[PDB]
RNA sequence: GCUUGAGUCUCGUAGAGGGGGGUAGAAUUCCAGGUGUAGCGGUGAAAUGCGUAGAGAUCUGGAGGAAUACCGGUGGCGAAGGCGGCCCCCUGGACGAAGACUGACGCUCAGGUGCGAAAGCGUGGGGAGCAAACAGGAUUAGAUACCCUGGUAGUCCACGCCGUAAACGAUGUCGACUUGGAGGUUGUGCCCUUGAGGCGUGGCUUCCGGAGCUAACGCGUUAAGUCGACCGCCUGGGGAGUACGGCCGCAAGGUUAAAACUCAAAUGAAUUGACGGGGGCCCGCACAAGCGGUGGAGCAUGUGGUUUAAUUCGAUGCAACG
């Protein structure tokens, strides 16, 4: 993101910054979009959370 | 003839390749290098080691200008995305700014199906 | 397998004493003949000893500890590579690879007696030439030129 | 006649309700210009393709079309189909809250009318991306495919038309009732509201489960429970959702819908095993890691084939073949 280091180091980490982008946002868009498919799989995680 | 101490270090972290290009501050190209000059093919194009190979070639072709500040423009997935950052720094540049210009789908184009296997 | 492998005791050279020199007998064992082996060892040692400085243990030892690899390549689909990935080996297996290659190299000579063959080959190990060395220069060539994780 | 059914009115509630009209930014693309240079692109590898005629990348400017990252969720709304930026205008539905009127005005429905995703068809616009088709390249033995590079129609819009979809909660619609748990959402009354909150009472909505039902799986107060009202349909599979005709359609076909013949099942759910180039896990010289062979050569030895009057007979994937 446009978050940046405040003093010049390689200690400061930029895979922090892959927090808001590439987070369901990229690395799965390169496939054609069908309305059924992302709607269905969500219902798997709420048996998970209660159980 | 350009010399301004600062310039964007653009990096195109291609998921299939890695290009590294150092542009002026005003977006006027100065140097570039890639996996294909490094002497790689395949998905070997896209590794940390290989990214070093290009990041550093590119350094011999832009250092004589006198640039030594970075404005990192990480763009796309593609491993070896921070080898390059680190490489530059570790070779007479300094970090200043980590910026994002990265294409983000709003689905203003239609993505292909690609390989369905 | 359950647990991990044990170690197995091997006796060093009696006349000068170097485990590593005795692991060179092991490498030169064919027919099982350790007897007829203990000849060739000293036979190559002297050649070395005259022509070269250092110790007589470091006519072999050192000279070899620079034409031994530090990477071996196998492969597996773990890391997401279909390719031959470098592997920094334990220092003992470093030896084993080179020792082996050097011995193949003196049955590719017809330079009379596995003494005189293997002898002059090891003298050129410090001189860094001979097709024994060049195997390293093919492994490490692949690995670093076509790095695909590690 | 009566009001509690139903319905209207009133006052609000929230929402991707609809339709038309405006509009934004990102992104992709192209065009223009600059910079910069020998590759780019792709893949499992590659090649076609695209590069010195200066691409890719990078910046700057312009143009356009389509879609709206996040939001965003069994979240919400709609009768269903279905509906995503944002605004305006016109407008629909639901709900809740008080009361108030009307006075069974209702439910459902063969026929009929209306709504109907996508593709498609006509006419005119428009054309970014993707992509039937189509053309190379690749894979394979073949490959009119998966795979890669492109790319036309189309997708988009206006208007009309066709009316189909495992049109799916595979559950007709409406009403009436019957244990409960936990969650979502959305109103409202009340509580030192002395808590970010506590108790009620509704609307819509999911997951789970008792009884019960069912062949089981499960369904389970939004039923497949327990009832009713009316309608729709089914009546072995294959033949065949086809033919023939009628009807509708511009057409494609849709709509209605058989019979002969033919088979003894077809079918559902669940069990066990088996298998899976399924998944998870775990082993064995199974592999890796090594070291030595065989197959090359000759001979021994067995077999097959063939010949011979007989080449005695048996053994045949490992698990027959010194």
């Amino acid at each position: 993101i446009k978050v940046r280091e405040n003093e010049p180091f390689d200690v400061a980490l930029r895979r922090f910054k892959r927090s808001c982008e590439k987070a369901g946002v990229l690395a799965e868009v390169r496939r054609r979009e069908f309305y059924e498919k992302p709607t269905t799989e969500r219902k798997r995680a709420k048996a998970s959370a209660v159980k | 003839r350009k010399q301004v101490s600062d310039g964007v270090a653009h990096i195109h972290a291609s998921f299939n390749n890695t290009i590294v290009t150092i542009t002026d501050r005003q977006g006027n190209a100065l140097g570039w290098a890639t996996a294909g000059g490094s002497g790689f093919r395949g998905s070997r194009k896209s590794t940390p080691f290989a990214a070093q190979v290009a990041a550093e070639r590119c350094a011999d072709a832009v250092k004589e200008y006198g640039i030594k500040n970075l404005e990192v423009m990480v763009k796309g997935p593609g491993p070896g995305r921070e080898s390059t950052i680190r490489a530059l720094n570790a070779a007479g540049f300094r970090i200043t700014n980590i910026t994002d210009v990265t294409p983000i789908p709003h689905n203003g184009c239609r993505p292909p199906k690609k390989r369905r296997v | 397998r359950r647990r991990v492998i044990g170690q197995r005791k091997i006796l060093p050279d009696p006349k000068f004493g170097s485990e590593l020199l005795a692991k060179f007998v092991n490498i030169l064992m064919v027919d099982g003949k350790k007897s007829t082996a203990e000849s060739i060892v000293y036979s190559a040692l002297e050649t070395l000893a005259q022509r070269s400085g250092k110790s007589e243990l470091e006519a072999f030892e050192v000279a070899l500890e620079n034409v031994r690899p530090t990477v071996e390549v196998k492969s597996r689909r773990v890391g997401g590579s279909t390719y031959q990935v470098p592997v920094e080996v334990r220092p003992v297996r470093r030896n084993a690879l080179a020792m082996r290659w050097i011995v193949e190299a003196a049955r590719k000579r017809g330079d009379k007696s596995m003494a005189l063959r293997l002898a002059n080959e090891l003298s050129d190990a410090a001189e860094n030439k001979g097709t024994a060395v060049k195997k390293r220069e093919d492994v490490h060539r692949m690995a670093e030129a076509n790095k695909a994780f590690a």
